[PDB]
């Protein structure tokens, strides 16, 4: 999902 | 983002390998 | 100031060095008269009289 | 208000000094950028312009009030650099020190005027 | 108050340039990296950082690029890194240029420091206004 | 005119060629 | 659009 | 714009910087054979004038222009060079080494003296503004 | 009569500022060679007098006039510079750098002393205005 | 008068 | 009668 | 979490 | 007890002092051949951690322990030395003198920085004490 | 205890032996 | 309770 | 006498001044061959100890006595010297130059720290007098 | 006269000659 | 005028006089002659207690300025007009280290006395508001 | 009373 | 005679003789 926030 | 901005997610760890 | 005084001194010795180098380069030249450099001090400044 | 008219000149001078201080510090910071032109403002003309608008009309309570929202002159280069940077250290350092001094002087004058207006009232 | 951001950006940019110069000096005689490629000299790119529309502002380091300058070739055929002609690519670091970069970055760093000190004093004194 | 004055025009680019064009 | 600072932009190079 | 002392000392700093730049450019081009085109490099000189000013008694330093020195260009016998004349003497610049080092030292010491003058005046400048408050 | 101290110290401040300006102008032109008229820059100095009209006991200080300093012009042997003499004696100003630096320091110190005088005098005037209250 | 003060604005503007 | 302040009047003057 | 500060953690080391 | 930034800066000062002491010990005995029990002097280092208390990765530094470098000790040849092994090799410290100098300089500047932080916070809270005058 | 804290008993005497017994 | 405050108490010595 | 902290810090200042004086005397006479009695100059050292007689553990610092070092004096061979013994050896001071330099610097630093302590205590006592206006 | 005292007569002009 | 003010002013004057003497001595370390042709003999001030009406404690007054009695240095320059029958020119006996230390100590005493005077003036200013 | 302050007094002198 | 105290009698005059007597 990577660096999702 | 900007080198000195604010993000909520920690920076990925940085490692320096001798050879790849 | 003293800076230029000493700079004039340095310029004179370089001139003399150039004269000597010219004299030494023309050692084997036929019919060459050696060059001799003479120097003179410029105007003296009087600040207060005796 | 009459109170604004008395303090308008010094407030505008102080704000203009702060803006020019920011511009000079930007010139100092971008000294090494190749192709950067050194910019500045003419203090007197801009002070004239500021010293010399129409809030939209609000008919009721729901009506929203009107929402609010200087010219930079290039510095004449002194020495020609190879990277196109025209920022000179000495000139802008002197201008920076002078602007700091004038900002302090404006603060002093404005504070004196406010303190006088205060001691007139105290009693 | 924007002057703090401007001068801090200037300090960061000069620190980055100094670090790049130190990296260039450290590996002037370097032969190979972690892979088999030589050390290409680094240079930062300075740009004008104006987030709003008012033309000017602080300086920002857009990128770090590897100079496209040609690679020095040394004749070492016994080295496994040598190409078909027996040459090895050694970096093109300009020693005098990098030392001058170090000193110039140091001086610009101090100038920005002095600017920050002065404006901090002025902003401290403006809170005293009429009191 | 004088170095350090104020003008409304940017200075021309500072080109320095190595050979005559 | 400023370019590289320091050494690279202070060396005489032919325009391209 | 500037206060009178600020203008005078800043003009002094700029003039010394220009003189130092001329000296450095001369020292760099001490061995140049040809210039942008094909003509020899000529040693540059900077001429200091006193800013006349309305006061006249008080005035800084300005630099009218950078002049090119008029001295016998150095002749070196290199007939193979394309820039050699009919007699074959290539022209080398008239840049003297000792004079330029002395100029660099003198410009540096004048620069530092003017810096010290500004530093001395500043404290008095900042202390003047406390008179009213 | 504490109000006269305002005039006395203000005159002293103005005179010391003029003296500092003249000293800085001399210092910044120590290396000059030419003036606006082509004449060499002559080192200048202020003259201090008691600012007392006839019949006034003691006053402040005033600058009477600015005068050329009496000192031999510094002769430099450079018969290559476009400005020269019959024998190539370039005339440079007679500025004594140490004297000018000491003059600048002295002017700054006297200026600051006069500022202190003005400050304490204003404090006393305010008191006095708070005499009976 | 003839001499402007050190703390005066550029007599040369 | 006043005079020149500072350096000129505090250096040893000529006799006459 | 952390480790030796300074010399022993600022040099290239073999993986381990 | 120490409150907030005072605690943080005090911990930082103490740990930087410990780091400098360890660096000085390493640099002083960079040539010692033996310890008191015959074992070589192995270089010591400090281990830094974040005070943290339990739930706050925002605290000062604290020196968890002083570790001993396990890098192989340098070997010199001396068969006459009593401390030599069966092969005649004497163990010598693995101190990197340049690293120790850089570490001393770094502990010094960090110590100074935290002193400045502590002074600024002390002044800030002293001025906070006069809220509302 | 942790360094810089307060304890109920004195620290032990400090001695540096030149050569261990 | 005390002794020489400096060089003569911060140098290793044989025991007594 | 000096209140409390006043007495403590004054005692500390006097003791550190005495220590620095001893260090300076040792540094000056590091090469002295003799004294008035013909005896070699022996390095002097102060003795620091607390002074908390009225039932306290902490009371400041006082110098109990000045003592001459017992480190063996340096013997130099000189048979022509009138002060030489039967073997021709002359005794010379046992001053440790590096030790005395470090003592000077450390004494200055702790003296300055005590100055800062006394100044701060004065400040606090000055504010105390304004308790409740 | 004692330095710092007051006298009704002015001090004479002082001079520092180089040669007597 | 005021006692402590009198004391501090007298002491400032004395230390300024000592500093001026030391500066003049340092200037004349290498001087070879004066106006009359006599060698420059180094000056030193004499301090005395100014407590004429104040018992044994008071300010410090400079009693006199005296030429130091250390022997004059001698340099062998027989061509110098000032050389005597033996050819020795007399040069001043100024000790450089002593004069430098005198300047430094006089400066420190001057600053201490100024601080004393400032504290005393502040104390009287506060005394001026007694009972209010 | 008092004598020369500074260098001259705080220097050893022959007894007299 | 504790240093830093007050005593009725004046301090004796100090002396620094270069030789022994």
């Amino acid at each position: 999902a990577g660096p999702r926030s | 983002g900007v080198p000195g901005a604010l993000s909520n997610q920690p920076a990925p760890p940085n490692e320096a390998p001798i050879a790849t | 100031s003293s800076l230029w005084i000493a700079k004039t001194g340095l310029d004179a010795q370089q001139t003399n060095m150039d004269v000597i180098a010219n004299n030494l380069a023309n050692v084997s030249t036929n019919g060459f008269k050696r060059q001799r450099a003479v120097f003179e001090d410029l105007l003296y400044q009087t600040i207060r009289q005796p | 208000d009459r109170l604004d008219a008395a303090l308008r000149f010094q407030q505008e001078a102080l704000n203009l000094r702060a803006q020019r201080q920011e511009i000079l510090a930007a010139n100092i910071a971008n000294a090494d950028t190749p192709g950067y032109q050194a910019r500045d403002i003419d203090f007197a003309s801009e002070l004239k312009k500021v010293m010399v608008g129409v809030a939209l009309t609000l008919t009721s309570s729901h009506h929203i009030p009107a929402q609010a929202v200087v010219d930079l002159l290039y510095r004449v280069p002194d020495q020609p650099s190879l990277d196109g940077n025209t920022v000179d250290m000495d000139r802008e350092r002197t201008q920076f020190a002078d602007n700091s001094l004038k900002y302090q002087m404006g603060l002093t004058v404005l504070g004196s005027q406010l303190k006088g207006m205060m001691n007139v009232l105290q009693g | 108050l924007n002057i703090f951001d401007i001068a801090g950006s200037a300090l960061a940019a000069q620190s980055k340039r100094l670090n790049v110069a130190a990296s260039n000096l450290a590996n002037a005689d370097s032969v190979t990296g972690p892979d088999g490629q030589p050390y290409r000299a680094k240079q930062v790119v300075f740009q004008v950082d104006a987030a709003p529309g008012q033309a000017t502002g602080g300086v920002k380091v857009a990128s770090v690029i590897e100079s496209q300058a040609p690679e020095k070739l040394v004749y070492e055929p016994g080295n496994p890194l040598a190409d078909a002609n027996g040459y090895v690519k050694m970096p093109n670091v300009d020693v005098v240029g990098e030392m001058v970069n170090t000193m110039s970055a140091s001086r610009s760093y101090q100038a920005n420091i002095e600017v920050l000190n002065t404006v901090k004093s002025m902003m401290l004194k403006t809170l005293t206004l009429g009191q």
